[PDB]
């Protein structure tokens, strides 16, 4: 019973429960997926909406961390925005103390620093979402995935939340040497609205983000006529 | 620092930490605090003499300043360092404000002290009660209690310690207001015998006056209890 | 018991200390608020634990300030913080702002003192009536052990708060007398209260709109009252 | 962030986590020490894990200052951290006085260090018995520190797996004539009853205090005292 | 109670360090490193099933400093955390001192970091062997000669001639324990030590290995750097191996 | 249950009681609601009904700046504490940039605030929920910030008891708030929290708050002699 | 982590400190020491560990500081302690500084009460604050001050001290204070008191012949002052006789220890004739 | 410097003489201010500067001793204690942010045996204190403008075995020799002497 109740504890088996436990949070939530081009990174999450009345871009799961990287949220959004937030002084620390736009696998890697501190210590619980960073600094288009452990990796294609098992075979689809961003976009959306139950989760939208040579390597929301 | 939260409530509105504290409380030594007209007497029972304690003369009624004696009940240690903080606050006021700090005002300090420690999270309770005599600078007499919870009454005549609600439930029967310095050590004595062993050994009490505290020597002290004692006899054959 | 945290929700959405703090003042002595166009009545039952407590020692009506009393109900010591608390914030505000604090003002200062429990290991098992009279007229706030402040017509706190809302209901109108509002205190407080009503037994207190003054009635003045009823 | 004690007193007054962190202490490689009229040798088996660990990175026997070193029993990480404390205060010392610690001084200073971690928060005790072993102005001393912060002079003693059987041994072999070419000897021969396979300069490492310094025998210096036992 | 805080059990052990090493072992990767004449390598399985994984992204491998290679087993991101640490107390004492931190410094105060957290309630273990690799200057003469320094969870700092961390280390271990009775393995060329290293490797997982399965870490006197080796010299390696 | 005692225990299934429990605190609070139109925002309290000739008043609704206001649910000490809060970032916002602070930027600042309180053992979630409603230079915005941290920016909302039958009412309505008129928007606010009300008890100016916020009006809140021109001719009818 | 706190500082519902309680059985497991106050003297007799013949003496250069049992806090104060002497020697040094803190601030030895007064409201401290466990240590207090003059305190963990005229702590504390009840009166020769402290350490434990081996002796005493320096300071008054903390060796215990033998000796003589 | 302090230690009392003088740059407020504070039974101290550190620092020694005699069981400090409780206080405070207490102090005691074992200074004690923390056992000294005057004239005239009355008459001519020859109108003494029986206020010499 007390082997599991924070993640300043080892079970016998060597695994720290409490950080297992965040990544079902993580599982459990709306599906995101990522694609890194040449030309860039794109990042497509579904939102579901609990309410028909909420506004356009409510609980934007999808934020600009810089100018060239931005961090989608899949897991708790509240949890994730601390994740934005701390990205950003970051992001902003890049640039204040090293005059430099913070490379995408140095702010990848103190994403997952923050996330992991948060598995360490008694009095903190591990972050409830896995951050995707996407970044088009001096290290070209790097797509990276901080989860709830702290554990980064870097992928060129990656799919998080309840249709991850899915949405992966839909990118293993797609020839990541070859695709663009303006084709992702229209790819990553399709396999979003192919993967999502139609039934559980009526109400829905798919937030599309990229940062591409098109963007002028700046970290946006793809317009609303792409998206489908 | 710890500062863990100690004294809480429970289900039913209790703070358990404070009625523990009170539980301390009612196994200390009986203490009995008697007003009258011109005089506070402070009665208190010792552990009784064994003839190891060192014959030199250790007074259970501490001084807290000129004007103000207390009595305590429950943890000799916890009771030292509430002692030490009132005769401190004392003196720190005498240096604040020229004039010496009423009974009153101290009650009202060492009863605060008493309340911060059933909400400084790190800390449990002091596990004592407090009977606190004295006079104003003016000239009224005054007598106070001050229990673990940190909550303070004045009172007439007034019992801590060890069967504190026999003592109380008695005085309250026969206590008088108007009492000469002989009959308030008289009904100190009487009131305190309720519950104490029968010894007089084990009884020390201190008589205050407007600028005049003075300990009853075991001398002066049996007259009393010899006279008490025999008044004792006499409510026994008449039940 | 220690297993469940002090800043721990229940299933049903109430902080359990909070909880529990509340059912502290249902211990306590009953006090009661009525808010009449004339002034505002604050009566408390004493609940002397004996005959040989001198009963203006344990007072349960205290001045914040010439024109604001409060009545305590649950535990009197941390009630004096509270209240002590209130004076320090009532006098800030005359000497800031040259004027008299308003009751309500003084009532969120009470309750700013009361959120900060983690500083402090528990909440304040006092439930506070806070009566006075500002410029809004004669007002009545009660504040909680969770911080919450709630202006009243007329309330009751403590032991009998519940049987004496019932009798609220049936007699208060807002256009009580001020002669009319103590009878009705003094009235509550004898049917509530489980010792024989005395002059010493009960403290009463009004501020009055006509002055802005707070009175607390000595016990010649409480007999006054319960000759007339 | 844990300030509240991990090491407690039981119902029968002992302190339960002193006992098991003295039980850890006992639990490492056989160390002893063996006080003679003109200096001390103290000796521990380093028994590495296997063959591929370079032999002369383990360090079984440590350096406090010139003129004092110690080994151990138990957790090693937990005795780096007495060494590392106990070299820091042989500095100040020095710099204070300009005199080496006496070792009666330096061992009450890492006795205090032990006790602090029985006492304060949210730190368990050290799992580990030191030998320490200088030379002062009061002659060749030869101290153990227990998880306890408990000290003691000894004239020979040993700590860890086999000291029960190697403290017996010690007690026939031991004489107050006993000089520190003889008591190398016998330190040595201790270790050799205990032993499991040959010893060598790679196996066993041996400090011993001379004159007015303390030093770790080098390998050759140890090959010459293997080849006579 | 004795197995979820860091305190001694009745038999005087640390549960929460016990469960620590087998965090190391948990992630089934398994690191190898060997020290040569003049040369430290260090290999570490570099499994990514996952074809949408960015192999360069996922290192077990980092430089803490030009001349100090780590290689972290266990939990990753613990490791990442170690490494970070090490990074810190390296350039700290780069600041406090105006030289490189020595290795077995190095190793030693990570050992104390790690200590820390067995003897301290509520801090976690960082579930990780790390591996410090890299040249050290003698004293006596000035030549530079590999070191292997291995940190784990309870804090102990060791240096070796060869050590294995990870899955099925007892058996690798067993292997360069037998390939040590035959060879000195201090005599070695750094090719002789990278086939045995790889040869441990091979033998422990119990299945040949691709160069792109293997991240490759390296010292040498030459050239002191900690530097990747590149997948074209590993190929050589494993060529190398399956022939003798 | 071992998993819903601390802040900083997920459950096995990825769940935080202490969050899911906080909620509960909003869900049994009295009823607000929120509707906004193309230049207004209005929000809408129950406030508890006088007992008999007995009156009650707990401050639910709080102007926080020029161009913003709240309405809570839950706790009502920590209402006010957020009230503080956003009160002393707006006056901050306002001190340094001569402007109100912009709303979707007050939103996320909310946010944040809530989220530092979900992950700390010492702290603990806050039992209440926020009807920001507030005008910029984007137009009017009504958010429903929550214990749990998330905050949604709403056409119209309502939280709070018997907040499920508001919903259902405005989710027939909502799509024409954008065309309506201010006066359009305050029925419709008070149709929807009347929805919310118990049995038989009917809205009147003693036991609702109306708060109006838009293009050109600062956030104003209505009770007695303002509240009446909206009320008095005010009646509930299926 | 909360979940792990043994709560030390909290009341049980019987309104105890069980921490405390269980600090007082830690010291009734250490050795006994008794405390016989005289007029010319105090006495500490304490129960050293059984000697292993490989124990060595710290060679130390003042034998009169410190001992297995007693040491001295300073000139005119000395203690012995019962309980685990680690904690022991964490107060001991807080005692030593308290002592010099009151000469640095007043230039006079500090009353021996206040020093009592002040180590008892550190360990108390610890029964009440910090979420730690207490001091599992009791000590015998012995001094001389202008005040009271020789004194003996007692000093429990939970902070309360008494003055007594003789006491024991440690192992058999209650046979002990039987056995001094009977013996101890108020004039009393220090020779008359140190044949007590040993007749009633050594019935305690159990032995025919007080055994050398296993007690130590302390004497608090006044002794004719030597080092008076009157020229160093013309107007500083320098008292005839100055207290003087002194460790007995062997050889200055054996005669000590003879007579008690021979005591316990001729009251066997007279249980034979009892019976007779 | 403006208020003048004298005292003297005979074999049965000390003496202790302070200006009344409390100026006010050049108006004099009082010539009736009493700077001999009484600190316990036998026990007092002529204390000379501004009236507000001189207070401030009597009234913490008062205090402190005061506070000091409760937690010790009504135990009377001795003189040489309290004169360096004092002089500590006073040298603690020339290296606080506050700075130097700007006070002169001449510390008069009798020490009288406390019990039967107390083998201490039996009677009367004078303690010279600069404001800096200098403490001085002296039969006599001064503080003041007037202090070097009447440190001559004591030089002079004072024996260790004057009577009472043989003091009054010295004490007279000490503070009569202020009066003659400092500038500053010291035209008022308090005079104060401890003996075995205590603290007497001489009002004869002025």
């Amino acid at each position: 019973s007390g082997h599991d109740q924070s993640t300043d504890v080892f079970s016998a088996e060597g695994r720290v429960f409490q950080v297992e436990y965040a990544g079902k949070a993580v599982d459990n939530s709306s599906t995101a997926v990522a694609a890194c081009c040449k030309d860039g990174v794109v990042v497509a999450v579904e939102k579901v909406h609990t309410s028909r009345m909420l506004e356009k871009g409510s609980n934007n799961r999808i934020h600009a961390v810089d100018r060239q990287a931005g961090i989608c949220i899949c897991g708790l959004l509240p949890d994730g925005r601390a994740i934005v937030s701390r990205a950003r002084q970051e992001a902003e620390n890049s640039r204040d103390i090293f005059a430099t736009p913070i490379r995408g696998s140095v702010l990848a890697n103190r994403v997952g620093e923050f996330m992991h501190a948060y598995t360490t210590h008694f009095a903190y619980r591990p972050f409830g979402c896995s951050a995707i960073i996407a970044s088009y600094a001096d290290d070209g288009p790097q797509l990276f995935v901080s989860d709830p452990s702290g554990t980064v990796a870097g992928y060129y294609g990656v799919a998080l939340g309840k249709a991850k098992t899915v949405a992966k075979s839909e990118l293993e689809k797609l020839d990541f040497s070859s695709l663009t961003c303006d084709e992702a976009v229209g790819k990553l959306a399709s396999i979003l609205h192919e993967v999502h139950d139609k039934q559980k989760d009526k109400l829905y939208e798919v937030e599309v983000a990229w940062v591409c040579d098109k963007s002028d390597r700046k970290f946006v929301h793809v317009p609303a006529d792409m998206v489908p | 620092s710890y500062d863990r939260a100690i004294t809480v409530f429970s289900p039913d509105g209790h703070l358990f930490q404070v009625e523990y504290a009170q539980e301390a409380v009612k196994k200390g030594l009986a203490a009995v605090g008697v007003l009258g007209s011109d005089s506070v007497v402070i009665a208190v029972e010792k552990k009784s003499a064994v003839k190891l304690q060192d014959s030199r003369t250790i007074r259970k009624i501490y001084k807290v300043d000129a004007n103000i004696y207390l009595a305590f009940a429950g943890l000799s240690a916890d009771a030292r360092v509430l002692i030490n903080k009132a005769q401190l606050e004392c003196q720190r006021f005498s240096l604040n404000y020229e004039d010496t700090m009423d009974v009153d005002m101290l009650v009202r300090y060492v009863a605060g002290v008493q309340q911060k420690s059933t909400q400084s999270g790190g800390s449990r309770p002091f596990g004592v009660a407090t009977v606190i005599g004295g006079f104003n600078e003016d000239g009224k007499p005054h007598l106070w209690k001050t229990d673990p919870s940190g909550m303070c009454s004045a009172w007439r005549a007034v019992a801590i310690g060890r069967h504190d609600q026999t003592v109380i439930e008695y005085m309250e029967k026969s206590y008088k207001d108007g009492m000469s310095r002989d009959e308030c050590v008289h009904f100190a004595i009487k009131s305190l015998l309720e519950v104490v062993e029968s010894g007089s050994r084990n009884i020390e009490l201190l008589v205050l006056q407007y600028k005049e505290a003075r300990y009853l020597t075991e001398e002066e002290l049996q007259k009393f209890v010899v006279e008490v004692e025999k008044e004792r006899e006499e409510e026994a054959a008449a039940k | 018991e220690y297993d469940r945290g002090v800043n721990t929700f229940s299933p049903e959405g109430r902080i359990f200390q909070i909880e529990y703090a509340v059912e502290a003042i249902k211990l306590g002595s009953t006090s009661l608020g009525i808010r009449t166009p004339e002034g505002v009545v604050l009566a408390a039952e004493k609940r002397v634990p004996s005959t040989l407590v001198v009963p203006s020692s344990m007072s349960k009506i205290m001045e914040v300030d010439s024109h604001i009393a409060a009545v305590m109900s649950g535990m009197v010591a941390d009630a004096r913080i509270l209240v002590e608390h209130a004076r320090v914030e009532s006098q800030n505000h005359r000497f800031t702002y040259n004027e008299p604090m308003s009751v309500e003002s003084c009532t969120l200062a009470t309750c700013d003192l009361s959120i900060q429990f983690g500083l402090m290991s528990r909440p304040f098992g006092v439930s506070l009536l806070i009566a006075g009279v500002d410029e809004k007229g004669p007002q009545l706030w009660q504040t909680d052990p969770s911080g919450t402040h709630t202006r009243y017509d007329a309330q009751a706190i403590g032991g009998g708060a519940e049987a004496a809302q019932s009798v609220f209901t049936e007699r208060y109108h807002r256009n009580m007398t001020l002669e009319e509002g103590e009878t009705l205190a003094v009235d509550i407080l004898k049917q509530v209260m489980e010792d024989q009503l005395s002059p010493e037994n009960i403290e009463v207190a009004v501020v009055r709109a006509d002055d802005g003054k707070l009175h607390m009635y000595t016990p010649t003045e409480i007999k006054a009252i319960m000759s007339r009823m | 962030e844990a300030f509240y004690g991990l090491t407690t007193f039981s119902p029968s007054g002992k302190l339960i986590q002193i006992e098991y962190a003295t039980t850890a202490a006992g639990k490492g490689t056989t160390a002893l020490g063996v006080k003679a009229t003109d200096g001390v040798v103290i000796a521990a088996k380093k028994k590495a894990p296997s063959t591929l660990v370079d032999a002369s990175s383990i360090q079984k026997v440590f350096v406090l200052d010139e003129h004092v070193g110690c080994t151990y029993s138990g957790m090693g990480p937990d005795c780096r951290v007495l060494i590392d404390s106990a070299r820091k205060n042989c500095q100040q010392y020095k710099l204070m006085y300009n005199e080496p610690i006496p070792i009666s001084q330096l061992v009450r200073k890492i006795s205090a260090i032990y006790q602090e971690f029985t006492q304060s928060g949210g730190v368990r005790p050290f799992g580990c018995s030191l030998l320490v072993a200088g030379v002062d102005a009061n002659g060749y001393h030869l101290y153990q520190v227990d998880p306890s912060g408990t000290f003691w002079a000894w004239k020979a003693t040993a700590i860890g797996t086999g000291s029960p059987d190697a403290k017996a041994f010690l007690e026939k072999r031991y004489t107050v004539d006993m000089e520190l070419e003889d008591a190398v000897h016998t330190a040595l021969l201790t270790l050799k009853e205990g032993f499991d396979g040959q010893m060598t300069s790679e196996n066993t490492q041996v400090g011993r205090v001379v004159e007015n310094r303390f030093e770790i025998l080098s390998v050759d210096q140890l090959r010459d005292y293997l080849d006579q036992i | 109670f004795d197995k979820y805080i860091t305190v001694f059990s009745p038999e005087g052990s640390l549960y929460q360090v016990e469960y620590a090493f087998k965090a190391v072992t948990y992630p089934g990767l398994l690191t190898v490193a060997i020290r040569c004449k003049d040369a430290v390598l260090v290999v570490t399985q570099h499994l990514i099933p996952d074809r949408l994984m960015r192999p360069d992204s996922v290192t077990a491998l980092y430089e803490v400093t030009p001349n100090i290679g780590c290689c972290m087993t266990g939990r990753a991101p613990d490791g990442r955390a170690l490494v970070q640490r090490a990074r810190e107390e390296a350039s700290d004492y780069q600041y406090r001192y105006g030289v490189e931190i020595p290795i077995a410094v190095l190793a030693k105060r990570m050992g104390d970091k790690a200590q820390v957290r067995t003897q301290q309630a509520g801090l976690r273990p960082m579930g990780v062997v790390s591996t410090f690799i890299g040249m050290d200057q003698s004293d006596q003469d000035g030549s530079l000669k590999p070191q292997i320094y291995t940190v784990d969870p309870a804090g102990w700092t060791g240096g070796h001639i060869a050590c294995a961390a990870g899955k099925k280390q007892v058996e690798a271990m067993a292997f360069l324990e037998k390939r040590q009775k035959s060879t000195e393995l201090d005599a070695l060329t750094q090719k002789e030590a990278a086939m045995i290293a790889l040869a441990a490797l091979q033998s422990a997982i119990g299945t040949a290995v691709k160069a792109k399965e293997v991240e490759v870490g390296r010292c040498t006197a030459a050239n002191p750097a900690f530097q990747r080796v590149p997948n074209s010299e590993v190929e050589e390696w494993l060529t190398a191996v399956a022939e003798a | 249950n071992e998993y819903d005692s601390d802040i900083t225990t997920w459950s096995p299934t990825g769940r935080l009681f202490q969050i899911e429990y906080a909620n509960e605190a909003v869900n049994n609070g009295s009823a607000t609601v929120g509707v906004k139109g193309k230049n207004f925002v209005v929000l809408a309290a129950l406030k508890r009904s006088p007992v008999a000739e007995l009156s009650s008043y707990q401050e639910k609704v709080f102007e926080i700046d020029e161009h913003v206001g709240m309405s809570i649910s839950g706790l009502v000490a920590d209402g006010r504490v957020l009230a503080r809060y956003l009160r002393t970032e707006c006056m901050n916002y306002r001190y340094m940039y001569s402007n109100g602070m912009p709303m979707n930027q007050m939103a996320d600042m909310i946010g944040e605030k809530h989220q530092r309180h979900i992950q700390c053992s010492g702290k603990r979630p806050f039992g209440v929920g926020l009807l920001l409603a507030g005008y910029d230079r984007q137009g009017p915005h009504l958010y429903q910030t929550v214990p749990s941290g998330d905050v949604y920016d709403y056409k119209a909302t309502a939280m709070g008891v018997r907040s499920q039958a508001s919903r259902t009412y405005l989710e027939r309505h909502f799509e024409h708030f954008s065309d309506c008129t201010l006066d359009e928007l305050v029925t419709h606010a008070l149709k929807a929290l009347a929805s919310a009300t118990s049995e038989g008890i009917e809205l009147n100016v003693k036991n609702t708050t109306i708060a109006i916020v838009g293009k050109d009006t600062p956030f104003t809140i209505f009770e007695e002699e303002s509240a009446r021109k909206y009320l008095d001719g005010f009646k509930m009818r299926p | 982590s909360h979940r792990y706190d043994s709560r030390t500082t909290t009341f049980s519902p019987e309104g105890r400190l069980y921490q405390v309680e269980y600090a007082v059985e830690a010291i009734q497991q250490a050795g006994t020491v008794i405390g016989v106050c005289t007029k010319d003297g105090v006495v500490l007799a304490g129960e050293k560990m059984v000697p292993h013949p490989l124990f060595d003496s710290e060679s130390m250069q003042d034998k009169n500081t410190s001992g297995e049992k007693m040491y001295k806090i300073a000139e005119h104060i000395g203690c012995s302690v019962a309980g685990v002497t680690s904690d022991a020697y964490a107060l001991l040094n807080y005692a030593r500084l308290s002592a010099l803190r009151h000469q640095y601030t007043f230039q006079e030895p500090m009353a021996i009460e206040d020093l009592c007064r002040i180590l008892c409201d550190e360990k108390q401290l610890y029964t009440q604050y910090g979420g730690v466990r207490p001091y599992g240590v009791s000590f015998l207090l012995v001094g001389w001050d202008r005040y009271y003059g020789y004194q003996l305190y007692s000093t429990e963990p939970s902070g309360d001290y008494s003055a007594w005229s003789a006491y024991a702590i440690g192992q058999n504390d209650q046979v002990a204070h039987a056995l001094l009840k009977k013996d101890w009166h108020e004039s009393m020769t220090l020779e008359d008191g140190m044949l007590l402290a040993l007749r009633v350490l050594g019935k305690t434990m159990d032995t025919a012949k007080i055994d050398l081996d296993r007690v130590e002796v302390a004497v608090m005493r006044k002794v004719p002052a030597s080092n008076i320096d009157q020229l160093l300071d013309p107007f500083k008054h320098h008292p005839k006789t100055t207290p003087r903390f002194q460790i007995l060796t062997r050889s200055e215990l054996k005669p000590h220890a003879e007579r008690a033998d021979q005591a316990r000796e001729a009251e066997e003589k007279a249980e034979a004739e009892r019976q007779r | 410097m403006a208020e003048t302090a004298i005292a003297f230690r005979c074999k049965d009392y000390v003496m202790v003489a302070a200006a009344g003088l409390n100026a006010f740059y050049y108006i004099k407020i009082t010539d009736a201010e009493d700077k001999i504070t009484q600190l316990d039974t036998h026990q007092l101290v002529a204390c000379t500067g501004e009236n507000g550190p001189r207070v401030n620092f009597t009234e913490y020694i008062k205090c402190n001793l005061a506070l000091n005699r409760m937690r010790q069981h009504g135990r009377h400090s001795s003189c040489e204690s309290t004169a360096n409780f004092m002089r500590n206080c006073l040298a603690s405070a020339i290296r606080s942010r506050e700075g130097a207490y700007q006070v002169n102090c001449l510390f008069a005691g009798y020490d009288t045996p406390v019990s039967e074992d107390d083998d201490g200074v039996v009677g009367p004690q004078l303690f010279y204190m600069d404001y800096l923390g200098t403490l001085q056992a002296v039969p006599y000294g001064c503080h003041g403008y007037g202090a070097c005057f009447v440190t001559a004239l004591l030089d002079r005239l004072w024996r260790p075995d004057l009577s009472q009355q043989e003091g009054l008459e010295l004490m007279q001519k000490c503070c009569d020799e202020v009066k003659r020859r400092v500038i500053i109108s010291n035209s008022y003494f308090f005079v104060k002497a401890v003996t075995k029986n205590g603290v007497e206020v001489i009002t004869a010499v002025h």
